[PDB]
C-alpha cells in the first residue's frame, strides 16, 4: 500500500503526497502486474493436462515402480513422497504497520499437485499420446519400447532386458529419494529465489528507519512536535526519500519478475516437450538420450525428473 | 468506485482493487504519569541576579509537570524562538529532562543565541548545538541590569584560544597572547585579560541596553519521561482499535495485554524491525502490544457493465468480523467476499479471486463463488495387453497470436 | 599490576527497550572482546577513566565497597562519591576534600557545595559510563582470575549529572579487574526472553 | 517565471525539474523492461517462424497441439499471427496387443508399428492410424527365442 | 563502491549518506549479483563438457 508505506495514518502525509500525482497508482500497478504474472506462470506449467488422468488401481506397469512419485493418498495434501520431501525441504492476512501484503496464489499446492498428478497418471498410462489430444492406451513396457525406438535402440533390446531395466529404473528414483533427503543445496535454485524476496522486502522495511534528513525517521513524532508549516518541510523529505525507496523495491521487482517469467517459459516448454513428448534435443531433458520424464511440484517451482539411457561398458571394434 | 478509479464509465469483466479498507480507532486514549509536581519555571526566570554569559548558569527541571502555556502566553518576551519543537505543541509534547540556562547579554546579541551561529558569544561564551531541541527566551532589562554611571556586574569572554563546544563552560581569566610576545602572566602589547564588562548605562540605545535570556533545552530520549505537559490522562482500554499517546509516544492500534516479560527497567519494545510494538502504562506498569489496527486492498468483482450493474466486494485479508457491511458473506482464504453467493458446484475459473476461489455471474443471476474446477476427471483403462489407436484423425488449425514490436516512441 | 584476558565479558544491554528473538547491531562504548585488561589483588590506587570503565570483582568476603570520581579528586572541584554502606547503596556528588588513601569512615577530610545525592564465590561486575550529562552504571552478579563466558549486564542506576570524570579510585573496606570501554559496532542476540545471550564484536577480527 | 523574480523563481523551478525528471526516469526504466518482455517474444516468434514454417516441428506443443503438418503466418498490428495446421487422432478403438509374435521358437517384433488382435486374428498396424496388415516375414524382424 | 563514487575521501560527507541508510548496501549488493551471474554465464557454456 504505497500511501501507508510512506504515509501511515498521517493525513497531513497524505495530502502532501498528493502533489507527487501518479507515483503510488503506478507502484500499485506495477506490483499488481507482477502478481497477475505469477498466476500466468503457474497456469502456464501446470495447467497444459486437458483432464484430471487418474491411474489405474492396479500397477501393473510392467516392473516399473513409481510409487515414490504417485500420489499418496494417505497425505492431507494428497502429494507423492517425493513432493513431499520437496515442501518440507524448503524453508523460509496482514498485520504490518508498513502496509506490506502477501497475496495467496490462485492456485493452491493441492491443485498443483493435483496436476502434477494428472500429468504423471497420463504419461505413464498413454504415454506420449495425451499430449497430442486423444490419451491413446499402451501398456508400459511397450511406451517404453518405442522410447527405445525414438533414442535409436532396437525395441528388442527392452522386451529382452525388461527386469535389468525395471531394476535400473526403480534403483535410481531410490537414489533420488535418498538424495533429496539427504542433501540441502540441490534446491538451492527455489530457495534463491525466496532468499532474494525476503532480503528484498527486508530492505524495503528496514528503509522506514532512516531519516533521509529529517529531525526524526517517526513521521508521528514530527506531527506531534512541529506546527503544519515546519512539519511539512520535514514531511517533505521524508516522503521524497520513502517514495525513492519504494521506487526502487518496484524496479528490482519488476527486474526479477522478468527472471521468473523466462524460468516459467522454460519450466512450460520442458512440460511440453520433455513430459509429454521424448524429446531428441541434446541435454534439454538430462543427460544421455532422453526416454520421459515425470514432473514433480515444490513450493514455487517445479521438479523434472529425466529418466535416460546411457551407454556403458564400451567395447573396441574395427570397422569399415 | 471502480468506474471513478479506471476513469472510464463502463467496465469490463474482471477484479479490480479499488481502495484500501481501513478500521477506524473508536476513541483517544492518553496516558501521562500521574505527577502533581509543578515545574519551578518562576526561580529561573525571575531571579534577582542573572548569570555573566562567560559563566552562564544551568538547572535542571525534571519529576515535574509543567506548563508553557503560562511562559508563551506571557506578552513580556520579547523573543520567543523554538528550534526542533513548535511553542505551542510544545504543551502537548513530553521529555525526559530538561535544562534551564540563563544569562544577560546585549540587545545586539540576541541575535548569536541560535544554532550554527559564529561571533563573540556563539564562539566563546555560549554555544548551542547544531541539532539543538530547545527554545531562546529573552527580555529587555533596560529596568533592571543598568544604572547611572553603567552597571559592570555583568561579564563576558574577549578573547579565547579556540571556540567553545556546544554547551561548553570556560571561566578561566589567564591573559589571552594575541602575538608572538610573551605576555608572562601580565597585560601588554598583544597581551589581554580575556573578559570585558558590558557599558550599561540606561541612556543607551536598544542595541547597547541588556537583554536577559533564558534557554530550555529538552531532553528528548528513549528514556522514561519526567517532564509532561499538562494534558489530563484518560482511561485505559483494550482489544478496541484506539488513538493512543504513552508519554508523547503517539499513534494508533489495538492496545492487548502482552505476556511479554520486559525487565524493570524498560518502557518500550520494538518489533523485528524497529518499530514500536509494545509499551509500558506510565501509572498501571502493565505492558501492552501494540497491534495495528486491520487494513487491506478493497478489490470489486464485477461482469461487464454491459452484462450487470451488480457486484461483489473482496477485502482481501481482512476477517468478516471485522468489516462494516448486497448482505452475502463469505470467509474465503483470500481475504472477507461480499456480495457473491457461495456455492458447493465448481465451474472453470471465471473471475480468479485467489486461493482456489473463482466467482462467476450466473444463476435470478447473481455473482456465484465457487472451488475452481481443474478438469474433467478420466480414468484411462490401462492394462497389461490393451492399445487404443485411432480409427480417423482431425485436421486442426490452431491459432497462435506473438507480439512482435511496440510503438517506436521518443521524449 | 597484574593483566588478564577479558574474554567475552563487559557487555550490558545498550537501550531501555525491550526487544526478543531478534539480532540487533548497535554502536554503543563496549568493552572489546578478549580485551587486556589490567588486574589488581586485595590495591587501591588512583586510575584512569578514559572513555568509560568496566570493573569486576572475585571476591568470598565483600571487602571492595565503593568508587569515587571526578578530575582533581578534592575540593577544588566536585567529585561522585559511591559507597556501598552495611544498609544502603549511598550516591553522593560534592567537593568532596578526599583523603591520600580511602578506606572505611575515613574517605574525606571535609566536604561541601554538595548537589545531588541517592540511596537505595561471587563474581561482581560493574560498568561504568559518563556520556551527555548523565552517569550510567551497569551492574550483575555471578556465582563462581576472570572466568571466560557470557552474560549481560543491566543498569543499575543512572545519575542525571553534568560532572567531569578523568580518573577514578576504589574504596575498601578494612581481587578486582579494569578495563576501558572503547566505541564498538555490536550485533546482539536476544532470545525469546528479551535477554542477551551472545554477542559478535565487529571491530575484532575478520570472521566477526 | 512571469510570477517570480530569478533567485525565487529558480528555487521553485528546481522542484519541478527534479519532479519531472524522476517522473520521465521511471517511464525510460519501464519501457526498457517493456522492450525486453517484447525482444523475448520477438526472439520467440523468429523461432517459430524458423522451425513452425520454414521446416515441420518434433518439438511437442511448440507449433499447436496435436502433431505438427506446417504452418502459415499472417501479420497483425505489431504482432505474427500463425495457423499452425495439426494432425489430431480421433475415434479410438481398443484392441488387444503383444510386444512379440512367438513362431517356430523364434521372436518377432515389428519393424514400424504395434502388433493387434481383432480379438481372434492378429495384424501389425501403425500406431498413429489403424491400418492393419499381414504379420509377415517383410514387416518384422527376429531376435532370440521366446523364452 | 558507492560511499566512494558519492563521497570519495571525506568523512563529514560520508556521515550525511549515513541519512540514506540501506542504498549502499543494496547498490554494492545489486552489482555484486551481477558480476557473480557473468560467471554463471560461462561456465553455463563452456563448463559442459
Ligand atoms: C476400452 O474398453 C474399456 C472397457 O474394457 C472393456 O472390456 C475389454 C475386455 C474390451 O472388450 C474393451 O473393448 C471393453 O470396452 C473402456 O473403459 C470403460 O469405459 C466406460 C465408459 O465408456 C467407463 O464407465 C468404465 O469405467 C471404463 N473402464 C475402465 C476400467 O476405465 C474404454 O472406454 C474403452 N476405450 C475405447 C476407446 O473404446
Ligand atoms: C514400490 O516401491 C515402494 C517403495 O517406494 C515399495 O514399498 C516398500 O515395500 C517393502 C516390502 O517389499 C516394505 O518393507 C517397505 O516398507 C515399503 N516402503 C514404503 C515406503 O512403503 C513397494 O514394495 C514397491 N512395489 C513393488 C511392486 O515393487
Ligand atoms: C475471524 O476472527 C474471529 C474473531 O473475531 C475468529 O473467531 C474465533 O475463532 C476461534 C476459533 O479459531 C474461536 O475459538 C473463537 O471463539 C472465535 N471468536 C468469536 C468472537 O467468534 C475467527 O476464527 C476468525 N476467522 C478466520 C478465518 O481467521
Ligand atoms: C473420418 O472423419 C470424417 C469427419 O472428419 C468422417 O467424414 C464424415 O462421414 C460422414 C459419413 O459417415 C458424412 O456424412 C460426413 O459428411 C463426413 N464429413 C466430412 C467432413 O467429410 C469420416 O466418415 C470418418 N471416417 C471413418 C472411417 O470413420
Ligand atoms: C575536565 O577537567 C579537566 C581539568 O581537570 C580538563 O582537562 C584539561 O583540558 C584542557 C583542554 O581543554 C587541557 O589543556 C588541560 O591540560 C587539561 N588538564 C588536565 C589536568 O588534564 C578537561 O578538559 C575537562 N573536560 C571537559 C569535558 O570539560
Ligand atoms: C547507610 O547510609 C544511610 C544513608 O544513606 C543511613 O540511613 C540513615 O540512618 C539514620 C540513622 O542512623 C536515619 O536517621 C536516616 O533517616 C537514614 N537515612 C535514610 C535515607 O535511610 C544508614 O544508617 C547507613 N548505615 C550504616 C550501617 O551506616
Ligand atoms: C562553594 O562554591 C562557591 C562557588 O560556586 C564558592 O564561592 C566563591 O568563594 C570565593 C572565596 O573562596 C569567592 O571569592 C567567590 O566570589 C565565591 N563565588 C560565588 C559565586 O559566590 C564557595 O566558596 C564554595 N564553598 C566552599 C565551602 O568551598
Ligand atoms: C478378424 O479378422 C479376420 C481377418 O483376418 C476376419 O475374418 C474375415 O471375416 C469376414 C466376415 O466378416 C469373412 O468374409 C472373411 O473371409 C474372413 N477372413 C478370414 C481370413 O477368415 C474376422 O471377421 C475378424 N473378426 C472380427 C470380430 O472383426
Ligand atoms: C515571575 O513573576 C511574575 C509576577 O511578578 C509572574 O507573573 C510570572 O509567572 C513569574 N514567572 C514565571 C516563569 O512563572
Ligand atoms: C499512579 O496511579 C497508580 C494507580 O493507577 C498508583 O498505583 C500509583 O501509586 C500512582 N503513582 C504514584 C507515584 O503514587
Ligand atoms: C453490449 O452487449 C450487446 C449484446 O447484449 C452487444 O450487441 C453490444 O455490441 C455490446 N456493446 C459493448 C460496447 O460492449
Ligand atoms: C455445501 O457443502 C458443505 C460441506 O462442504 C455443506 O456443509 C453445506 O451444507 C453445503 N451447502 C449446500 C447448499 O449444499
Ligand atoms: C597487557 O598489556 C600490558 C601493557 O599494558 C603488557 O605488558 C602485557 O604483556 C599485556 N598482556 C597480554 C596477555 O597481552
Ligand atoms: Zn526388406
Amino acid at each position: 500500500d504505497c500511501t501507508m508505506y510512506i504515509c501511515g495514518d498521517s493525513t497531513e502525509c497524505s495530502n502532501l503526497l498528493l502533489q507527487y500525482g501518479s507515483f503510488c497508482t503506478q507502484l500499485n500497478r506495477a506490483l499488481t502486474g507482477i502478481a497477475v504474472e505469477q498466476d500466468k506462470n503457474t497456469q502456464e506449467v501446470f495447467a497444459q493436462v486437458k483432464q484430471i488422468y487418474k491411474t489405474p488401481p492396479i500397477k501393473d506397469f510392467g516392473g516399473f515402480n513409481f510409487s515414490q512419485i504417485l500420489p499418496d493418498p494417505s497425505k492431507p495434501s494428497k502429494r507423492s513422497f517425493i513432493e513431499d520431501l520437496l515442501f518440507n525441504k524448503v524453508t523460509l492476512c496482514a498485520q504490518k504497520f508498513n502496509g506490506l501484503t502477501v497475496l495467496p496464489p490462485l492456485l493452491t499446492d493441492e491443485m498443483i499437485a493435483q496436476y502434477t498428478s494428472a500429468l504423471l497418471a497420463g504419461t505413464i498410462t498413454s504415454g506420449w499420446t495425451f499430449g497430442a489430444g486423444a490419451a491413446l492406451q499402451i501398456p508400459f513396457a511397450m511406451q517404453m519400447a518405442y522410447r527405445f525406438n525414438g533414442i535409436g535402440v532396437t525395441q528388442n533390446v527392452l522386451y529382452e532386458n525388461q527386469k535389468l531395466i525395471a531394476n535400473q529404473f526403480n534403483s535410481a528414483i531410490g537414489k533420488i529419494q535418498d538424495s533429496l533427503s539427504s542433501t540441502a543445496s540441490a534446491l538451492g535454485k527455489l530457495q534463491d529465489v525466496v532468499n532474494q524476496n525476503a532480503q528484498a522486502l527486508n530492505t524495503l522495511v528496514k528503509q522506514l528507519s532512516s531519516n533521509f534528513g529529517a529531525i526524526s525517521s517517526v513521521l508521528n513524532d514530527i506531527l506531534a512536535r512541529l506546527d503544519k508549516v515546519e512539519a511539512e518541510v520535514q514531511i517533505d523529505r521524508l516522503i521524497t526519500g520513502r517514495l525513492q525507496s519504494l521506487q526502487t523495491y518496484v524496479t528490482q521487482q519488476l527486474i526479477r519478475a522478468a527472471e521468473i517469467r523466462a524460468s516459467a517459459n522454460l519450466a512450460a516448454t520442458k512440460m511440453s516437450e520433455c513430459v509429454l513428448g521424448q524429446s531428441k534435443r541434446v541435454d534439454f531433458c538430462g543427460k544421455g538420450y532422453h526416454l520421459m520424464s515425470f514432473p514433480q511440484s515444490a513450493p514455487h517451482g517445479v521438479v523434472f525428473l529425466h529418466v535416460t539411457y546411457i551407454p556403458a561398458q564400451e567395447k573396441n571394434f574395427t570397422t569399415a | 468506485e471502480t468506474k471513478c478509479t479506471l476513469k472510464s464509465f463502463t467496465v469490463e469483466k474482471g477484479i479490480y482493487q479499488t481502495s484500501n479498507f481501513r478500521v477506524q480507532p473508536t476513541e483517544s486514549i492518553v496516558r501521562f504519569p500521574n505527577i502533581t509536581n509543578l515545574c519551578p519555571f518562576g526561580e529561573v526566570f525571575n531571579a534577582t541576579r542573572f548569570a555573566s554569559v562567560y559563566a552562564w548558569n544551568r538547572k535542571r527541571i525534571s519529576n515535574c509537570v509543567a506548563d508553557y502555556s503560562v511562559l508563551y502566553n506571557s506578552a513580556s518576551f520579547s523573543t520567543f524562538k523554538c528550534y526542533g519543537v513548535s511553542p505551542t505543541k510544545l504543551n502537548d509534547l513530553c521529555f525526559t529532562n530538561v535544562y534551564a540556562d540563563s544569562f544577560v547579554i546585549r540587545g545586539d546579541e540576541v541575535r548569536q543565541i541560535a544554532p550554527g551561529q559564529t561571533g563573540k558569544i556563539a564562539d566563546y561564551n555560549y554555544k548551542l548545538p547544531d541539532d539543538f531541541t530547545g527554545c531562546v527566551i529573552a527580555w529587555n532589562s533596560n529596568n533592571l541590569d543598568s544604572k547611572v554611571g553603567g552597571n559592570y556586574n555583568y561579564l563576558y569572554r574577549l578573547f579565547r584560544k579556540s571556540n567553545l563546544k556546544p554547551f561548553e563552560r570556560d571561566i578561566s581569566t589567564e591573559i589571552y597572547q594575541a602575538g608572538s610576545t610573551p605576555c608572562n602572566g601580565v597585560e601588554g602589547f598583544n597581551c589581554y585579560f580575556p573578559l570585558q564588562s558590558y557599558g550599561f548605562q540606561p541612556t543607551y540605545g536598544v542595541g547597547y541596553q541588556p537583554y536577559r535570556v533564558v534557554v530550555l533545552s529538552f531532553e528528548l530520549l528513549h528514556a522514561p519521561a519526567t517532564v509532561c505537559g499538562p494534558k489530563k490522562s484518560t482511561n485505559l482500554v483494550k482489544n478496541k482499535c484506539v488513538n493512543f499517546n504513552f508519554n508523547g509516544l503517539t499513534g494508533t492500534g489495538v492496545l492487548t495485554e502482552s505476556n511479554k516479560k520486559f525487565l524493570p527497567f524498560q518502557q518500550f519494545g520494538r518489533d523485528i524491525d524497529d518499530t514500536t510494538d509494545a509499551v509500558r502504562d506510565p501509572q498501571t506498569l502493565e505492558i501492552l502490544d501494540i497491534t495495528p489496527c486491520s487494513f487491506g486492498g478493497v478489490s470489486v468483482i464485477t461482469p461487464g457493465t454491459n452484462t450487470s450493474n451488480q457486484v461483489a466486494v473482496l477485502y482481501q485479508g481482512v476477517n468478516c468480523t471485522e468489516v462494516p457491511v448486497g448482505s452475502n458473506v463469505f470467509q474465503t482464504r483470500a481475504g472477507c467476499l461480499i456480495g457473491a453467493e457461495h456455492v458447493n458446484n465448481s465451474y472453470e475459473c471465471d473471475i480468479p479471486i485467489g486461493a482456489g476461489i473463482c466467482a462467476s455471474y450466473q444463476t435470478s443471476q447473481s455473482i456465484i463463488a465457487y472451488t475452481m474446477s481443474l478438469g474433467a476427471e478420466n480414468s484411462v483403462a490401462y492394462s497389461n495387453n490393451s492399445i487404443a489407436i485411432p480409427i480417423n484423425f482431425t485436421i486442426s488449425v490452431t491459432t497462435e497470436i506473438l507480439p512482435v514490436s511496440m510503438t517506436k516512441t521518443s521524449v | 599490576p597484574a593483566y588478564t584476558n577479558s574474554f567475552t565479558r563487559g557487555v550490558y544491554y545498550p537501550d531501555k527497550v525491550f526487544r526478543s528473538s531478534v539480532l540487533h547491531s548497535t554502536q554503543d562504548l563496549f568493552l572489546p572482546f578478549f580485551s587486556n585488561v589490567t588486574w589488581f589483588h586485595a590495591d587501591n590506587p588512583v586510575l584512569p577513566f578514559n572513555d568509560g570503565v568496566y570493573f569486576a570483582s572475585t571476591e568470598k568476603s565483600n571487602i571492595i565497597r565503593g568508587w569515587i570520581f571526578g578530575t582533581t579528586l578534592d575540593s577544588k572541584t566536585q567529585s561522585l562519591l559511591i559507597v556501598n554502606n552495611a544498609t544502603n547503596v549511598v550516591i553522593k556528588v560534592c567537593e568532596f576534600q578526599f583523603c591520600n588513601d580511602p578506606f572505611l569512615f575515613r574517605v574525606y577530610s571535609s566536604a561541601n557545595n554538595c548537589t545531588f545525592e541517592y540511596v537505595s564465590k561471587n563474581l561482581r561486575e560493574f560498568v561504568f559510563k559518563n556520556i551527555d550529562g548523565y552517569f550510567k552504571i551497569y551492574s550483575k552478579h555471578t556465582p563462581i582470575d576472570l572466568p571466560q563466558g557470557f552474560s549481560a549486564l543491566e543498569p543499575l542506576v543512572d545519575l542525571p549529572i553534568g560532572i567531569n570524570i578523568t580518573r577514578f579510585q576504589t574504596l575498601l573496606a578494612l581481587a578486582y579487574y579494569v578495563g576501558y570501554l572503547q566505541p564498538r559496532t555490536f550485533l546482539l542476540k536476544y532470545n525469546e526472553n528479551g535477554t542477551i545471550t551472545d554477542a559478535v564484536d565487529c571491530a575484532l577480527d575478520p570472521l566477526s | 517565471l512571469a510570477r517570480l523574480d530569478k533567485v525565487e523563481a529558480e528555487v521553485q523551478i528546481d522542484r519541478l525539474i527534479t519532479g519531472r525528471l524522476q517522473s520521465l526516469q521511471t517511464y525510460v526504466t519501464q519501457q526498457l523492461i517493456r522492450a525486453a518482455e517484447i525482444r523475448a517474444s520477438a526472439n520467440l516468434a523468429a523461432t517459430k517462424m524458423s522451425e513452425c514454417v520454414l521446416g515441420q516441428s518434433k518439438r511437442v506443443d511448440f507449433c499447436g497441439k496435436g502433431y505438427h503438418l506446417m504452418s502459415f503466418p499472417q501479420s497483425a498490428p505489431h504482432g505474427v499471427v500463425f495457423l499452425h495446421v495439426t494432425y489430431i487422432p480421433a475415434q479410438e478403438k481398443n484392441f488387444t496387443t503383444a510386444p512379440a509374435i512367438c513362431h517356430d521358437g523364434k521372436a518377432h517384433f515389428p519393424r514400424e508399428g504395434v502388433f493387434v488382435s481383432n480379438g481372434t486374428h492378429w495384424f501389425v498396424t501403425q500406431r498413429n492410424f489403424y491400418e492393419p496388415q499381414i504379420i509377415t516375414t517383410h514387416n518384422t524382424f527376429v531376435s532370440g527365442n521366446c523364452d
